[PDB]
């Protein structure tokens, strides 16, 4: 008949990509998936060519970083294609999970626990890879979270100890971050391919929560084509990044090499982990800050039971939608506070936007769920 | 989950369609789009707003009072 | 007079596919001296070209 | 009462009023539902799938029925409801088998 | 041609179907064919003729079709247009 149908390669090909029944009502904001998996294939390719050209010697690091972006020919186009599509891969993550909730998509378990197995994995993938070009605020934030590993009592101690290598962050570390960062995207893409196993084996979602199970639509031309689209902008998106001003979100302060004495007062990471730092020091305690992230991650574990609507989306719930975009607003707010130091009126609504966040995913939607679920004649 | 074919019973409907080929791809664009846009706009930003404006607000008052504190000392 | 070009250069794929593999060189050719007149244009002055024919 | 007024203004303003589905259209559908669908007569089930596939078009689109078409409050005809009740009775009565 | 040539002299049997092809012939064709003027156009054509027509009415052009029953797993309609011309497959 064909070799489609009965080869063991296309049949998988075939129930994954091409008589994949997608739903007929997906907008925009389902493309960020294949959007993902691109921005992680590139990143892997251009960290690839970075890896051809690299020496993880501590005392030539920065040397080596330096004869990349001058001497090794396109070396500065494939490093700025490494760091800023590392940010549109958070973007389009956080785009992908935003898309995940708020269309009511977290009513399955284990995609939802994949996606933050794969979570954890990309951040600290990208936290490696952060700490390996060995300039100051890479050195000193290695040290900060270092030490944020080194908070639990009787557990970890040994096993900050044990990540040390010594007695800092030595050339041992920075081998062992280099090694970490160059393995851990492909225990990424596994996960990946788990996280799609899971989804086609249930079946997609769509904008209005209704079981799309009457309009099927195939895969093959028409999402196809809808995600190269998508493809096509998310590049032009970076190449205007990286060919116009390629400095808009890195640090000035990374360009020097690792003085292991300075802590230049202008510490932070990047961006992408501000708010999730911000949580830590608007909160008044060591072990409580700490726990307070991995709990921060954790409350995305718990979110899909409590879940007591008795509809699947949120297109048709506004108030609980006015309550998630205050959840956006606040998200960004936690951002910017993570984005400058430590100051009084900072200090106050630092307190006032991590109390809020956690106030609000934790208890407001059952709240405004139940309202809506009593609101309804039900 | 799985392919076509067994999903769900269906009677009573009829379904037409047309071929690429034969229509525009444009057919009044920017004369019906541009309603259509304004009118998914003014369907949704008094619920997109009321987070954003309060939190534009909050961040000039934070403002004003960290540079107030930076105006004096 | 779309037809025409149509009976002409899409119809057997792989002669489509040979033909716009030479537009796309012409492509190349067109575009590469469009980009350079455009950026010397807009760099009249400026660029190495000018000051080592001073030199 | 006024609580009235505030049950027909957002019924109003819920969104799926606009693309022509009832009070029965956007339900969650855990194993209790899928038995509530089940137990349906056929012509009801009809109505109900074609107001489904008529929303899916809608939403695609992103295109709303004029108000001609609307539902309006006056007129939100609601049967799941009973089918639910007695499912909902019966895992109640498994749980309370299990629990005695 | 040969299945054309049996069974057009079979289609060719009684009196009723025949007279039903002389009048639906003096209608359309303003004449009724003979026989050996259809042996004559059946030898006027060899593999040339049928691949050039195959390449005008069948090859890349738009079809339309009527489905009825349970057709849902009947493919969507750019399937069939983008299985309707080759690149080979
Ligand atoms: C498995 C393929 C990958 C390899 C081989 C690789 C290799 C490297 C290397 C050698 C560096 C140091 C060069 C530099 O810092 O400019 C680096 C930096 C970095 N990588 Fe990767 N990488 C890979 C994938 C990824 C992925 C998937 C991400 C996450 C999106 C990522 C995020 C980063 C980040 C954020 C930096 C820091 C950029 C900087 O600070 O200069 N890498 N990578
Ligand atoms: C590691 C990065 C990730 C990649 C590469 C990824 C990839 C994908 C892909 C390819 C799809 C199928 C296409 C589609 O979006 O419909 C998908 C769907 C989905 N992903 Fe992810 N994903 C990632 C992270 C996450 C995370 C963190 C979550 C949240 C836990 C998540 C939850 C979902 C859900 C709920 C769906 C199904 C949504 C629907 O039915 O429309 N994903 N993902």
């Amino acid at each position: 008949i064909n070799i489609r149908k009965t080869h063991p390669l296309m049949k998988i090909v075939n129930n994954a990509f091409i008589d994949l029944p997608a739903p007929s009502n997906i907008s925009s904001w389902w493309n960020f998936g294949s959007l993902l998996g691109i921005c992680l294939i590139l990143q892997i390719l251009t960290g690839l060519f970075l890896a051809m050209h690299y020496t993880p010697d501590t005392t030539t690091a920065f040397s080596s970083v330096t004869h990349i972006c001058r001497d090794v020919n396109y070396g500065w186009i494939i490093r700025y294609m490494h760091a800023n599509g590392a940010s549109m891969f958070f973007i389009c993550l956080f785009m992908h999970v935003g898309r995940g909730l708020y269309y009511g998509s977290y009513t399955f378990l284990e995609t939802w626990n994949i996606g933050v197995i794969l979570l954890f994995a990309t951040m600290a993938t990208a936290f490696m890879g952060y700490v390996l070009p060995w300039g100051q605020m890479s050195f000193w934030g290695a040290t900060v979270i270092t030490n944020l590993l080194s908070a639990i009592p009787y557990i970890g101690t040994n096993l900050v100890e044990w990540i040390w290598g010594g007695f800092s962050v030595d050339k041992a570390t920075l081998t062992r971050f280099f090694a970490f960062h160059f393995i851990f995207p492909f225990i990424i893409a596994a996960l990946a391919m788990v996280h799609l196993l899971f989804l086609h084996e249930t079946g997609s979602n769509n904008p209005t929560g209704i079981p799309s199970d009457t309009d099927k639509i195939p895969f093959h031309p028409y999402y196809t084509i809808k995600d190269i689209l998508g493809a096509i902008l998310l590049i032009l998106i970076l190449m205007l990044l990286v060919l116009f001003t390629p400095d808009l979100l890195g640090d000035p302060d990374n360009y020097t090499p690792a003085n292991p004495l300075n802590t230049p007062p202008h510490i932070k990471p990047e961006w992408y982990f501000l708010f999730a730092y911000a949580i830590l020091r608007s909160i008044p305690n060591k072990l409580g800050g700490v726990l307070a992230l991995v709990l921060s991650i954790l409350v995305l574990v718990i979110m899909p039971l409590l879940h007591t609507s008795k509809q699947r989306s949120m297109m048709f719930r506004p108030i609980s939608q006015c309550m998630f975009w205050i959840l956006v607003a606040d998200l960004l707010t936690l951002t910017w506070i993570g984005g400058q130091p430590v100051e009084h009126p900072y200090i106050i609504i630092g307190q006032l936007a991590s109390i809020m966040y956690f106030l609000i995913i934790l208890v407001m939607m059952p709240v405004a769920s139940i309202i809506e679920n009593n609101l309804l004649k039900w | 989950g799985r392919q076509f074919g067994h999903l769900t019973r269906v009677r009573h409907v009829i379904t037409y369609s047309l071929s690429p080929f034969e229509q525009r791809a444009f057919p009044h664009y920017f004369s019906k789009g541009i309603p259509n846009v304004l009118r998914r706009t003014r369907a949704c930003i008094l619920r997109v707003a009321p987070p954003f404006v309060v939190f534009y607000l909050v961040y000039t008052w934070g403002t004003q009072e960290f540079e107030k504190s930076k105006r004096k000392n | 007079l779309t037809a025409r070009l149509y009976s002409l250069l899409f119809r057997r794929t792989s002669t489509f596919a040979l033909t716009i593999v030479v537009g796309a060189l012409f492509f190349e050719r067109a575009f590469d001296q469009g980009a350079d007149a455009i950026y010397e244009h807009i760099n009249e002055g400026k660029l190495w070209k000018h000051i080592k024919h001073k030199y | 009462k006024w609580l009235e007024g505030i049950r027909k203004w957002y019924y109003n303003a819920a969104g799926f009023n606009k693309l022509g589905l009832m009070r029965d259209d956007t339900i969650h559908e855990n194993d209790d539902v899928k038995e509530a669908i089940r137990r349906l007569p056929e012509n009801l089930y009809n109505d109900r799938v074609f107001r489904i596939k008529r929303a899916l078009d809608l939403s695609m689109r992103q295109q709303i029925l004029p108000k001609e078409q609307w539902t309006k409050y006056e007129e939100d005809k609601f049967y799941l409801e009973p089918y639910l009740k007695e499912v909902i009775r019966e895992r109640k009565e498994r749980e309370e088998w299990t629990k005695k | 041609k040969n299945l054309l040539r049996n069974a057009l002299v079979s289609h060719l049997d009684g009196t009723t179907p025949v007279c039903e092809d002389i009048g639906r012939s003096l209608l359309t064709y303003g004449r009724r064919i003979p026989l050996a003027e259809w042996e004559s156009r059946i030898a006027e054509v060899d593999a040339r003729v049928v691949r050039e027509v195959c390449s005008k009415y069948f090859y890349d052009q738009c079809p339309a079709v009527a489905g009825f029953g349970p057709i849902e797993q009947l493919p969507d309609y750019n399937r069939i247009r983008s299985g309707m011309f080759w690149l080979r497959f």
